[PDB]
């Protein structure tokens, strides 16, 4: 329970204005992951004929 | 007995910088885990395209 408590603090400089800057590059890296996911949706439309309703290839 | 106590002492040195620090502690242990969750959403999604 003392061990766990430790490991949450060590990627954090015990400086608050160096951990704002962590926090904001933290927040770009999760707008980029988020386009990505989206792009990948989308392609998904066309491809046509044809067969049943059903099949292998 | 002797584990217990050298982690007791470093736990004692960042519980000093105050509240705010917790909350900003807290704010990136949530982002970092956001981040993480997309991630892994992205590699699951590859793996499907037959």
């Amino acid at each position: 329970a003392a061990k766990e408590k430790l490991n949450s603090y060590l990627d954090l400089a015990p400086n608050p204005s160096l951990v704002k800057v962590k926090i904001e590059e933290a927040k770009r890296e999760l707008k980029a992951t988020e386009v990505e996911l989206t792009t990948k949706v989308n392609m998904m439309e066309f491809v046509v004929p044809e067969p049943s309703k059903r099949r292998l290839k | 007995k002797q584990e217990l106590s050298t982690s007791r002492q470093i736990l004692s040195s960042y519980e000093f910088l105050g509240p705010e620090f917790e909350g900003l502690v807290q704010e990136y242990t949530r982002l970092k885990d956001k981040i993480k969750d997309n991630r892994w959403m992205l590699q699951e999604l590859s793996k499907s395209l037959p």
